[PDB]
DNA sequence: GCACGTCTATTATCCTCAGCGCAATCAGCTGTGACTACCT
DNA sequence: AGGTAGTCACAGCTGATTGCGCTGAGGATTAGACGTGC
């Protein structure tokens, strides 16, 4: 009961939907008002909920009250969250039933021991200069442009490519994340692309050994069907979403595999990736810091000289959103 | 085993169960109870027939007055033996579990060529004429003149099943036809004539689709037998075709120029009753009158009897006594055969039909022939428009009408093509351990360019490049055979010519063999022949045909044979002949049927129909693939079967050919480990 | 009536409308016929030059 | 037999019954005026209904597919009965009331819309 | 008498128009995280 | 010093619109024979 295919859903046994769609404060289409009507009028067995983390919501909590239902079973992978609503979630639903423990969980191999980074890059002073003068929320893009992270993370991107490896690229700022795609000339997911294109890339990124790196835009912060990837890299994440890192390390399990977190020095990064790693570090994930990488001048990278890093400084400052 | 469904105790040859054979149980048995017609659609030829009997005859002992008697009408002879040694089966599998006989009857029927001990009469190709020769070697004269025991060579079956077969019954033992024959010849009689006799006191019985669908022979084979009985048609997915044909005659040169020999002889027999001698002399000539008129089209089908009145000015009522003529006059006259005699009777059917069904007919005259258009073909054709007018004998004299195939995916369609009332609408999809089938739709090739069979780019060299890069591609990765249908042969040839001309079908060459299935009976069989023979060992092969043609549905490709289907463009019957537009207007104007809608419907029917042969049984799996945009939209997608909806994933739709070839690559690669039952 | 457009018109008000022919030309190296004006049924002329007046 | 509601004659079998369930002989069957039969398009953009206000509300609403004269293989035109449109349009937006207003509500929203893509 | 350059010819074939149903697109609402300012 | 109302950057969803795809029917434009040079 998505409005997509209207598969009869009057008269079924397992009913499956999603939320936004249960709590509507709008007028609601004819059939799905009919189907609501219907389910409204009978008892349920086993409500299940999944990502039930973003349950304690401002419209997501009715949809417990505007069903019934007898009991009420959610499954979650990353049950950290802000705002210290996971209380709510006691009596919302029930108790915390159980608790997988990761470290024992890959110990017995049918998850991936991932070998954790966190890789800091030096900030440019062709950019520094611009970050500490500006502070008016116009920095998110100075850091995340820095020209040494976008070495580090092309190095890595070519490193895993020569050994076959199948990346996953993670990108908030999705207007930084368009001149990082297009540089490599790599495929990306801007986010709202279409349904089509980012099923199909999706499908031809893991049978083919043609390509086998992939941009996202804050579009894999969720359950989807993504394939088994090996190299994650994050750059320019959200600010202490925890639960976000969570689930794009979930991503790369299923040192089997390893991912990598990019930040700029002396910036809000670095304390942003610090209280944001203390959920992975009590689910027993140790973060080794690594300062240099080897061979970073034995190939030709972007951004070699400093005319082209001078050059992004006038396309990094032409946002001017005002 | 012991299958206990809602009301009863169903046993059952096989051990084990599949939910699809369980639901299709009781929807089945909530049809029986519900004593009404219904449609059904299941996507195995093979355990639907095991479970049908198996309900069959859990009913009947359950409930013997509500059902008496059984029919499990198929398309081919085939079919029939292979439903027979599966009941044989059955029954076998209940005498041994339960030790104890029962008096059911089990028989098979056919033509008389089929069912013959004579063998003066066998080696002879003629189904025209055995009829004949036996109605000639012992009929009601043959009876009569018997008396003074003539020396004269006649068939003697007869003359001692009529004193020896006609006391002894046959309660018990399900015969097959070849057992039908040996007790015959054991016995001295004719298999036929036991088998008429043996139809009243029995229990099931199979047959062909001519047997119920021509009024003319379902009268004689079925006219008492039971009020209250249950019948089916397994897959009859293309029912409304052979419906329609039912009602279809073609007239030629070749008859009339027949009719006119022969009733020259005709004239001299009677000259060594009245009311049709005279009668028949002039009839020829109103229709050899269209002969000499070179006119494209003419349409009347209320008014060709009228017109019929104004040349000749003869009533319509004499037109009515022709048939029941062909019992009265010509067994007086004592034909030696049916050779050249057949137009004849052709004739006056044709007369009789027109006579009685014009309401939903139409007379079309064609001035074409193929390659040789205007020279001397005038082709008359009394083509039916309604699907329901064979259809109505069944319906009016049945109560649980079933009718099931593999592919019936809109539910909606039939009940209104033809005069129908379904009560169940019900589908189901074959579930394994894996997915044993990979739909997928290829759009635009490499170079970004639609592969679509267009009309208007049928002579496109860029469809025709991608078309060949796509099949050679495409032979490197699913071995031991791949069968690819086309349009029409018209379009399969000038394709074939196009690749040959370049540099590109030598490399298709290397990789597989290509055969091509021509008009030709023997020639199609050899080639079959040696494209098995080739798929055996490691060469492989492709098998390239049109999706309307006897071999689309004369052939089941097994597992190992044909490991990819592929369809080349949706395959849409040409609107020539002036046919197929009479009855989209006829469905337009009567069922509200759109044209489009029924053009669609008929090309997704027959593409599914020549797509679905891949997968024979639990363990077989294939590969389909739909080398079309066109196949792309909903429209066209909803009309598949749902048992293969489900496995084509939106992700494949209009991918490129060359992750076509990934995808393909990769199933392959998956489904080659072994699986567990 | 040498009206322009004029089949298009007699096409939608479904009345005959066939092409008068006064000569051939043999321009190109072939002949051709040559199409002035159509010719239109006398009754249905009155009405056919209002509809032709109002579709121009 | 059926009574007409225009003369009261009974009669068994009409046009307008057997494609509409219209209780109207051949004889009164106003065909040209008020039985004019309109294209689903027309239909649709003239009252505002959707499919599932003419396919799924009760009673369902029959129609008569004809030829298209300007072209043959294209989908053939949907006629609906006007009167029974007019019935609908009223059983659903009540009556020829402020559904006026709402339309020219939609299509100062429609300016609305292009000013701002502007 | 032979071959080459030049003047002329008594009906055929190929690029562009026309209503409905499916898929693409935007408006409105919400989530999720941080940022920020004013009052108790 | 902490709580709350806004504000902003991305993302999601569903509810209308809203141009686009299904095929057949229209109006445009090289070779044979004669003069002549060898
Ligand atoms: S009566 Fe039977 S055995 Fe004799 S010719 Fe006919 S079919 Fe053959
Ligand atoms: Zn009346």
């Amino acid at each position: 009961f998505t409005s997509d295919a209207k598969d009869k859903p009057i008269g079924c046994s397992v009913a499956i939907s999603t939320y936004s769609m249960l709590g509507h404060t709008t007028k609601r289409s004819w059939e799905a008002e009919r189907v609501m009507e219907w389910l409204k009028t009978q008892e349920w067995g086993l409500m299940i909920l999944d990502e039930v983390h973003t349950i304690p919501a401002k419209m997501f909590r009715r949809v417990l009250t505007i069903v019934q239902a007898h009991c009420k079973l959610g499954l979650t992978a990353t049950l950290v969250r802000e705002d210290d609503k996971i209380v709510d979630l006691n009596f919302l639903i029930g108790p915390k039933l159980y608790e997988a423990n990761w470290m024992e969980l890959q110990n017995n191999g049918y998850i991936a021991k991932v070998q954790c980074a966190e890789v800091w890059c030096p900030m440019s002073p062709e950019f520094y200069r611009e970050y500490v003068a500006i502070k008016t929320k116009k920095r998110i893009l100075l850091y995340t442009m820095n020209p040494n992270k976008f070495r580090a993370c092309q190095f890595l991107i070519k490193f895993h490519e020569r050994r076959n490896d199948k990346i996953i690229v993670f990108a908030d700022n999705v207007f930084a994340l368009k001149e990082y795609a297009i540089r490599l000339n790599k495929p990306y997911i801007y986010g709202p692309t279409s349904q089509g294109e980012r099923m199909q890339i999706l499908q031809n990124f893991k049978h083919n050994p043609k390509i086998n790196t992939i941009f996202i835009s804050k579009v894999g912060d969720t359950s989807f069907d993504l394939p088994e990837a090996n190299v994650l890299i994050q750059i320019s994440s959200h600010g202490g979403s925890r639960r976000q890192e969570a689930q794009r390390l979930g991503r790369v399990l299923r040192y089997n595999a390893f991912f990598y977190s990019l930040v700029s020095q002396d910036t809000q990064e670095m304390a942003y990736s610090t209280k944001r790693q203390r959920f992975l570090v009590d689910q027993g994930y140790s973060f080794k810091v690594i300062t240099k990488l080897a061979g970073m001048e034995e190939e030709d990278l972007a951004f070699s000289t400093k005319e082209e890093q001078q050059q992004l400084l006038q396309k990094v400052l032409a946002a001017t959103d005002l | 085993m012991k299958l206990n469904v809602d009301g009863l105790l169903v046993y059952f040859p096989y051990d084990y169960i599949y939910p699809e054979q369980f639901s299709y149980m009781r929807e089945l048995k909530r049809t029986l109870d519900a004593k009404g017609h219904g449609v059904l659609e299941m996507p195995s030829g093979t355990g639907k027939t095991v479970s049908l009997l198996a309900l069959i005859m859990a009913y009947q002992r359950a409930y013997p007055l509500e059902v008496t008697k059984l029919i499990y009408c198929s398309r081919t002879v085939p079919e029939i033996e292979k439903v027979i040694e599966e009941l044989r089966k059955l029954l076998n599998f209940y005498e041994k579990q339960e030790g104890e006989k029962l008096p059911f009857l089990g028989l098979a029927l056919s033509s008389r060529k089929n069912l013959c001990i004579h063998p003066e009469v066998t080696p002879l190709r003629f189904g025209k004429d055995v009829d004949g020769k036996c109605h000639s070697l012992t009929a009601s004269y043959v009876r009569a003149q018997y008396q003074h025991d003539t020396s004269l060579p006649h068939c003697r079956f007869y003359e001692e099943f009529d004193a020896h077969g006609r006391e002894v019954p046959l309660p018990a033992g399900i015969y097959n036809l070849d057992d039908l024959k040996a007790l015959g010849r054991r016995q001295g009689w004719c298999p036929y004539f036991l088998a008429r006799y043996s139809i009243l006191h029995a229990n099931v019985v199979v047959y062909s689709y001519h047997y119920l669908l021509d009024p003319k022979i379902a009268d004689l084979v079925s006219k008492e037998l039971a009020r209250k009985a249950v019948v089916v048609f397994d897959e009859a997915h293309n029912i409304d075709n052979v419906c329609i044909d039912s009602m279809s005659v073609n007239l030629t040169r070749r008859t009339l120029d027949r009719c006119q020999g022969n009733l020259e002889t005709l004239q001299k027999t009677v000259l060594r009753a009245e009311h049709f001698l005279g009668f028949l002399r002039r009839l020829l000539e109103y229709v050899k009158w269209r002969l000499r008129v070179q006119h494209v089209v003419q349409e009347s089908p209320p008014a060709f009897l009228s017109g019929l009145a104004q040349r000749v000015c003869i009533q319509r009522k004499p037109l009515r006594f022709c048939a029941e003529r062909l019992r009265s006059l010509l067994h007086t006259l004592e034909i030696t055969d049916l050779a050249d005699f057949s137009p004849l009777t052709l004739l006056a059917n044709f007369a009789t039909l027109v006579s009685t069904y014009a309401k939903g007919f139409t007379i079309i005259i064609e001035p074409f022939d193929d390659r040789t258009p205007t020279i001397a073909n005038p082709i008359l054709h009394f083509s039916c428009m309604d699907a329901s007018l064979a259809i109505k004998p069944v319906f009016e004299r049945f109560q649980s009408v079933i009718i099931t195939s593999g592919t019936l995916s809109p539910l909606d369609i039939y009940p209104k093509i033809l005069d129908f009332h379904p009560v169940t609408m019900a589908t189901f999809t074959m579930t394994l351990a894996r997915v044993c089938l990979c739909p997928m739709i290829i759009g635009r090739g490499n170079d970004q360019v639609a592969i679509s069979s267009k009309f208007e780019t049928r002579e496109d060299i860029a469809v025709i490049r991608n078309y060949g890069n796509l099949l050679l591609e495409m032979s490197a990765v699913v071995p031991d055979g791949i069968v690819a249908f086309f349009t029409s042969y018209q379009y399969m040839e000038s394709t074939v010519a196009s690749w040959y001309e370049q540099g590109i079908l030598e490399n298709i060459q290397r990789n597989k063999l290509l055969f091509i299935e021509t008009q030709d009976g023997a020639e199609t069989s050899v080639a079959l022949e040696k494209y098995q023979e080739a798929c055996e060992n490691g060469r492989g092969a492709i098998l390239l045909s049109v999706a309307r043609g006897k071999v689309s549905e004369g052939i089941d490709f097994v597992h190992h044979y044909g490991r990819a289907v592929i369809m080349f463009g949706v395959p849409y019957v040409y609107t020539q002949s002036r046919i197929l537009k009479a009855r989209l207007e006829y469905l337009r104007d009567q069922f509200q049927i759109r044209e489009n809608d029924f053009l669609t419907f008929d090309a997704m029917r027959h593409a599914a129909q020549c797509v679905g042969r891949a997968i024979r049984g639990k363990t077989d799996y294939g590969l389909m693939v739909f080398a079309d945009k066109r196949f792309a939209r909903g429209d066209k997608r909803g009309k598949l079967p749902r048992w293969i909806q489900e496995h084509l994933t939106d992700a494949n739709l209009n991918l490129t050919v060359d992750e076509g070839v990934q995808v393909a690559k990769y199933f392959l690669r998956q489904m080659a480990q072994p699986f567990h039952r | 009536l040498n009206l322009p457009n004029l089949h298009r018109v007699a096409r939608k008000l479904d009345i005959d409308c066939v092409q008068a022919i006064t000569g051939f030309d043999f321009h190109g190296g072939y002949s051709h016929p040559v199409t002035d004006g159509y010719i239109v049924c006398e009754e249905f002329k009155d009405v056919l030059l209002t509809a032709w007046e109002n579709e121009q | 037999y059926v009574i007409c509601e225009e003369c009261g004659k009974e009669f068994m079998d009409s046009y307008l019954m057997n494609h509409f369930d219209l209780p109207t002989c051949d004889n009164c069957r106003d065909a040209d005026d008020k039985h004019k039969l309109i294209t689903k398009t027309e239909a649709k953009q003239e009252y505002l209904l959707k499919d599932c206000d003419l396919e799924k509300r009760e009673p369902p609403l029959k129609f008569i597919v004809k030829k298209n004269p300007h072209h043959s293989q294209w989908g053939d035109m949907k006629l609906y009965l006007k009167l029974q449109i007019v019935k609908r349009s009223l059983e659903v937006w009540g009556s020829q009331e402020a559904l006026e207003e709402a339309k020219e509500v939609r299509q100062e929203n429609r300016e609305k819309m292009k000013q701002k893509k502007f």
